[PDB]
């Protein structure tokens, strides 16, 4: 069951357990926030 | 907050857009009117304006 369908057997787990998931989400959210902020000013260091 | 800031910036850009278009139309019409009107011959130089 763990090989085929790991849904029922494995319970809910925190995003922080996944490697780099929180980092990617934070990067995307910060990019969106910077996109919003630049249009009104508040000069900030660009992400990429 | 980012989407709200984008909304505000877009509204500001639209305001600038309409103001600039209105100013362009007004300036061109004013120049055309000034060119059309202007100096007219006095009464003694000729009868007609």
């Amino acid at each position: 069951k763990l090989l085929s369908d790991p849904a029922s057997v494995i319970g809910p787990l925190a995003q922080s357990m996944i490697t780099g998931l929180t980092g990617a989400l934070g990067n995307l959210n910060t990019a969106i926030n910077q996109i919003g902020d630049v249009l009104v000013g508040t000069v900030v260091t660009p992400i990429n | 907050s980012a989407i709200s800031n984008v909304i505000d910036w877009f509204n500001s850009l639209l305001n600038f857009q309409d103001t600039t278009t209105s100013n362009q139309i007004n300036q061109q019409n004013f120049q055309i009117a000034t060119l059309a009107s202007g100096i007219k011959k006095q009464q003694w130089e000729c009868r007609y304006s």
